[PDB]
RNA sequence: CCUACUUCACAAAGCGCCUUCCCCCGUAAAUGAUAUCAUCUCAACUUAGUAUUAUACCCACACACCCAAGAACAGGGUU
RNA sequence: ACUGAACUCCUCACACCCAAUUGGACCAAUCUAUCACCCUAUAGAAGAACUAAUGUUAGUAUAAGUAACAUGAAAACAUUCU
């Protein structure tokens, strides 16, 4: 699911990836929004590649490490998994999610004048 | 441009030793199967072909006293005949060479 | 330096400690000349100390043949079969006691690096860590997203 | 002695058989290329109609050269001869595994030795029952311009008035100067001028310390792949299977062009007229004139065109 | 570039060229075989065939009469042209000269060739012969020529 | 079993070699001159009894040892890792002689025997496959054959494609193998001995020690085969390069015992053929 | 790229001929709160508004001679 | 909060991290005295120590198997031809 990654702030349309193709005028400067359109795995993948130390290793490194924009996963990596590990960042409930017993057990806060018309 | 570094004998070994300056295994040699000699396939056995230019060299030495001088080119056919031969009915009127040797049994 | 030197583990003769302490000196072997300042604190060491320590060490046979060759010299022969041979050239008699004594004290063993200073032929009693250590399983063994 | 002797089908062979091979060996070929003119009688794969953006297989043509040709305004064009040599079909590939999402087919043209060939070639031609083609080129189509393969291709494949786009190898001119390859001034001939007239110039800046890479500089030129775009065509001789391309196209006489439906968007949806698998001579819907001429085409034979 | 450039760059020009061959080809008018660099011989054997092709054309025609006069710079061998080898070629139509490379040069290791006009007194050289019928491989061919016979 | 089977027909053949070699003890230095077109006058003396034409060709030069296939020793075919046993006259025959009929009916032979070898060591151990003989037949009828009568329980099953191409990977492993083609002048006693069990084998025997004036039978092994020879063989199985078992017919006239010739084709290392001439020599080997 | 023309001549060239395909964003609007009007909105939201270049190109594991391939090597052809 | 030095502590040991300069303890090899007579000792001496002077001489590298150089042709090796 990095295809569903979420970015806080204005990432999405501040964080610019730079790369040069080695010619002139190569000079390449693409938001984080038209990457992610382009390589639904980019974004996951280059974070993980500057995390990682610089050295030789981190291209084995990065051999290890398997991105997939959506739900379905290979077969053999399926049955290759082992451990699923927690997601860093617990996802906000919406209005829609919350269980009407929730808001109810939430008070209101305040009185809202009757002759309004909201 | 002179160099700016003396080249060490490792980088000299890895360009001086590399495939496309070693000698190639050559595949096309092979037996004459007339004499056994060694020849390449596409060129001409070493040893038959001396044997022929040792045999052309004493034939047109014969051929030079025969004509004795320059610019006697004969405007008629010649025929090499070796000991114990007669010039057959279309040897005639040919210039016979006669050579001392008996006739090689490569030669017909 | 290390990387230029050869390298061992610490180790033992024979479980040198286990059941009985057995000294690995078993020779030493003292070449010595009669005359020659070069060997005069050798000529010392024997009048004086060779004796005693004889009588201190006495698994370790003592050679004193009172001809060199080229040194005045002491080589100690251990039971692993090393052999070291030191000279004891213009050495006093407290130097060459000391050095006897390091000999005597010393195993076989190389003095080379030694990579670590312990050395446990039995380094986990609780089972050694592996990444199924810790992690805990789940119901009929099934692996993340598994549907069944 | 070594055991890795070079061998040639012919090394072995006796005089007797030298020649009863060859005859042996290029009926067979006439046979199986014979054997594979009636297509649509061989289990032809479903034939669907053309629908929008749909894109139909190409073909391999041969550059036989070139002539004038004149269009009824008066104008002369300079047209360019392709001769479809034993076009076929020779392979299908999925949009899974054609390295994209598009179908592709395989098409081979002018048959070749099979003495000159790799086993591993041999093999494939061997179980498309086909001589093998000097050149193979990929065509990205949809599926529903899947053609079984082993189905020949003919010139009336195309038609006129149809735009179309031939790739091929560009002559190539070995290594070139710099004042050759790239059209650079060069340096004056006179006016002291000493061992520089046509050498490139500064190569870069000072500054950078360097070359940038993609710097134009002496070196091989041609003999790389090139298309052109948009070559109408004007003509189809269905006797010969010649098809008459206007203007120039790449590479030498006699080399193998591949030739397909024109990609520029002006041509997008021209393909609603054109056979859309490919044209079947077998279908036998109706004999193809010999000659089929565009509309403007000044055709030999007519009375002189009068500009009345 | 020299893309569809049929003649070699001999010598020290065009004329020089002309001349090297014409030395060569006297050289092979007189007598009948030989030896020189493959490349040379194999420009040469050209205008060996087209010199018997005039000689064929005949004595009395001014044209081949000048072509020889031209091409044999000693001028005793214009009748041997015209009274052997054209007569010795006359059932032929082409194909007058046999050329076969020879162990390279011991002087320069250059590629040497050997042309000789066909027909010669000469000893013959050891001309490659295929392989006999009645090897395995060309029985077997043998075997696939009589039951194709039969078969069709 | 069938390993048994081999196992003691081989103890027999070595018996039989060591008791040969003990009956030729020490060195006699006779006296082979070659009469080769090459190399004429040259005269080896060579152990009596031990050395062979390969000894032979190994003293004239590496050439001669890979291109030579048989020997004219005395005017006769001698295989050659065949000892020799007196004085004589020597030509060495390659594939590509003026006139190699006995080169190439020798290779025929072999790759009959070799076939022999895959055939009965290709079914499973239930089946039980009796070789009958390896037919002389012309090099021009296009494949070499090998006849062998096979199970009633398999009378009916015809081998499929897969199978054929099996049988030719396990030739292939043979070639590759590279095992010498050894020999051996055994009286009829000892080769009735040694295929006591094989009757097929046993009247072929009685045939041959018949037709020869002596009771003395050529008996050839690869490796744990062994068979009657009729005639001499090529001196290793790496000589074969192409080889394939094409067919497998069924004899018409069985009304005993179903005989299956299976019929295949090879050609030598120094007469390689290309693809399409081979696919073609394929397609006649199944005739 | 060579059909013509021209330099020329079994071919290389231009002075000759042939082909060349989507955009980028500054603003202008719609509905609408904070601030019940209004308000294009670093409010939510709806358009002009599109790069997520579209494509096209290339894709066959495994002597000798000739070549439009080429410095060598490589490449193509030899049915 | 943790991390963080050659700081500080800890086990053991301590003369053992500046230029010019200065003080000092040792010392390679050589020769001499006298020893030792094995390859050393105590002394007396001195052409007494070289990773560095576009150092001197010699060797051999690198550039580099590179730049460069050379034989008109055939032939009967007589000769002929260009
Ligand atoms: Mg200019
Ligand atoms: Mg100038
Ligand atoms: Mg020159
Ligand atoms: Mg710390
Ligand atoms: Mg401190
Ligand atoms: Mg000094
Ligand atoms: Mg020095
Ligand atoms: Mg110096
Ligand atoms: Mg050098
Ligand atoms: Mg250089
Ligand atoms: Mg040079
Ligand atoms: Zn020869």
């Amino acid at each position: 699911n990095t295809r569903h990654i979420a970015f806080s702030g204005n990432k999405w349309e501040q964080k610019v990836y730079s790369s040069h193709t080695g010619y002139p005028g190569g000079f390449r400067q693409v938001t984080a929004a038209q990457l992610h359109l382009r390589d639904p795995v980019a974004i996951v993948k280059l974070a993980i590649y500057g995390m990682l130390p610089k050295n030789l290793h981190r291209r084995t490194m990065m051999e290890r490490l398997h991105l997939f924009p959506d739900e379905y996963i290979p077969e053999d990596i399926l049955k290759n998994l082992v451990e699923e590990l927690p997601q860093p960042r617990k996802i906000p409930k919406r209005l829609d999610e919350y269980t009407q017993e929730e808001i109810d057990a939430f008070p209101r806060l305040w009185t809202p004048p009757e002759d309004y018309r909201l | 441009a002179a160099p700016k570094n003396r080249r060490t004998i490792e980088v000299n070994r890895c360009r001086r030793r590399n495939p496309q300056k070693l000698i190639k295994v050559k595949n096309n040699i092979d037996v004459c199967p007339e004499c056994g000699h060694l020849k390449q396939k596409h060129v001409l056995c070493a040893y038959c072909y001396e044997k022929v230019c040792k045999e052309t060299a004493e034939i047109r030495r014969q051929i030079g006293k025969q004509e004795g001088g320059p610019f006697k080119a004969p405007t008629i056919e010649t025929v090499v005949l070796y000991t114990g031969e007669t010039p057959s009915e279309q040897d005639q009127g040919k210039r016979i060479i006669e050579r001392d040797r008996k006739r090689p049994s490569w030669f017909t | 330096t290390a990387r230029g030197t050869p390298s061992r583990f610490l180790a033992s003769v024979l479980h040198n400690g286990l059941g009985r302490y057995v000294q690995q000196l078993q020779r030493l072997s003292f070449s010595v000349s009669r005359d020659g300042a070069s060997s005069r604190g050798a000529r010392e060491f024997v009048e004086r100390e060779v004796i005693d320590f004889a009588r201190r060490n006495p698994g370790v046979v003592i050679y004193v043949n009172s001809r060199p060759c080229c040194v005045p010299r002491v080589v100690a022969e251990y039971l692993n079969g090393a052999v070291r041979e030191e000279s004891i050239h213009c050495k006093s008699v407290e130097e060459i006691s000391t050095l006897v004594q390091k000999l005597a004290d010393q195993s076989g063993l190389d003095v080379i690096r030694i990579r670590k200073p312990f050395h446990t032929d039995n380094p986990s009693i609780q089972g050694q860590w592996h990444p199924f250590t810790n992690k805990p399983t789940t119901f009929r063994g099934l692996r993340p997203r598994e549907v069944q | 002695l070594h055991g890795k002797s070079g061998t040639w089908w012919d090394e072995h062979l006796s005089e007797e058989n030298v020649p009863f091979i060859k005859q042996l060996v290029s009926d067979e070929d006439k046979a199986q290329l014979a054997s594979k003119l009636c297509p649509l009688k061989d289990e032809p794969w479903p034939i669907h109609p053309w629908e929008p953006g749909s894109f139909r297989v190409g073909l391999i043509a041969l550059k036989l050269g070139m002539m004038p040709l004149w269009t009824k305004d008066g104008q002369k064009h300079v047209v360019t001869l392709l001769q479809v040599q034993d076009c076929h079909v020779l392979k299908y590939t999925s949009k899974e595994n054609c390295n994209g999402k598009m179908a592709t087919l395989s098409v081979g043209g002018k048959t070749v030795s099979r003495f000159r060939k790799a086993t591993s070639i041999l093999e494939f031609y061997r179980e498309l029952g086909l001589p093998p083609k000097q050149t193979v080129k990929i065509f990205n189509i949809t599926d529903n311009a899947a053609i079984k393969p082993g189905t020949p291709l003919y010139a009336a494949h195309f038609r006129p008035g149809q735009y179309v786009d031939v790739t091929a190898k560009t002559i190539g001119k070995g290594f070139q100067g710099v004042m050759k390859r790239w059209g650079f001034k060069g340096q004056p001939a006179t006016h002291g001028q000493t061992k520089t007239h046509r050498r490139p110039g500064a190569v870069a800046t000072g500054d950078i310390g360097r070359v940038w890479p993609g710097t134009k500089m002496p070196g091989k030129m041609g003999n790389i792949y090139r298309t052109e775009y948009g070559l109408k065509v004007w003509r189809i001789n269905t006797k010969h299977n010649i098809i008459y391309v206007n203007g120039s196209v790449p590479g030498h006489k006699n080399c193998l062009v591949k030739v397909k439906d024109s990609k520029l968007p002006a041509y997008k949806d021209l393909g609603k007229n054109l056979p859309f698998p490919t044209y079947f001579p077998d279908g036998d819907e109706e004999e193809l004139p010999e000659d089929l001429y565009d509309e403007n085409v000044c055709q030999p034979g007519a009375p002189s065109i009068t500009f009345a | 570039i020299s893309h569809g450039r049929v003649f070699r760059r001999m010598g020290l020009g065009p004329e020089s060229r002309i001349h090297l061959l014409r030395n060569l080809l006297t050289g092979l008018v007189r007598h009948e075989r030989i030896e020189a660099p493959w490349a040379r011989v194999d420009e040469m054997r050209g205008y060996a065939e087209k010199l018997i092709d005039y000689g064929k054309l005949g004595d009395t025609n001014e044209r081949a009469m000048r072509m020889a006069d031209f091409w044999l710079t000693e001028k005793d061998l214009i009748p041997k042209l015209f009274q052997v080898l054209a007569p010795r070629y006359k059932d032929q139509t082409g194909g007058y000269t046999r050329m076969l490379q020879i162990p390279n040069r011991s002087l320069d290791r250059a590629k040497m060739a050997v042309i000789e006009y066909k027909g010669n007194c000469l000893p013959p050289l050891p001309l490659p012969r295929r392989d006999s019928h009645l090897t395995l491989l060309n029985q077997l061919l043998q075997g696939l020529r009589q039951d194709l016979r039969q078969s069709q | 079993s069938p390993t048994e089977l081999t196992e003691m027909r081989n103890d027999l053949f070595n018996k039989e070699k060591a008791r040969q070699l003990s009956l030729t003890p020490r060195t006699e230095k006779i006296e082979v001159k070659h009469v080769g077109k090459t190399d004429p006058g040259t005269v080896f003396v060579m152990n009596k009894n031990i050395s062979t034409p390969y000894s032979c060709a190994m003293h004239l030069s590496e050439w001669y040892c890979r291109k030579s296939i048989l020997a004219l020793v005395d005017g006769q075919p001698w295989d050659m890792y065949k000892p020799l046993t007196k004085s004589c006259e020597i030509k060495f025959l390659t594939f590509k002689d003026c006139d190699p009929g006995e080169v190439n009916k020798a290779y025929w032979r072999s790759c009959a025997m070799m076939m022999g070898c895959v055939i009965e060591r290709a079914f499973k151990d239930e089946y039980m496959v009796n070789l009958v003989r390896a037919p002389e037949v012309p090099v021009i009828s296009g494949a070499f054959c090998y006849d062998v009568v096979l199970d009633s329980k398999l009378d009916e099953w015809m081998p499929t494609k897969e199978n054929l191409r099996s049988f030719t990977k396990d030739a292939h492993a043979l070639i590759y193998k590279d095992l010498p083609f050894e020999t051996l002048e055994v009286e009829a006693k000892v080769a009735l001995e040694i295929f006591q069990h094989s009757k097929y084998k046993v009247d072929f025997i009685e045939e041959k020690a018949s037709q020869n004036p002596e009771r003395i039978v050529k008996l050839h092994r690869i490796g744990d085969f062994i068979d009657v020879s009729e005639g001499p063989l090529i001196p290793r199985t790496s000589i074969c390069f192409q080889y394939e078992v094409s067919a497998v017919h069924n004899l018409q006239p069985t009304q005993p015992s179903l005989i299956r010739r299976f019929q295949g084709v090879s050609l030598p290392v120094h007469l390689r053929a290309h693809f399409t001439i081979w696919d073609k020599l394929l397609e006649r080997s199944r005739k």
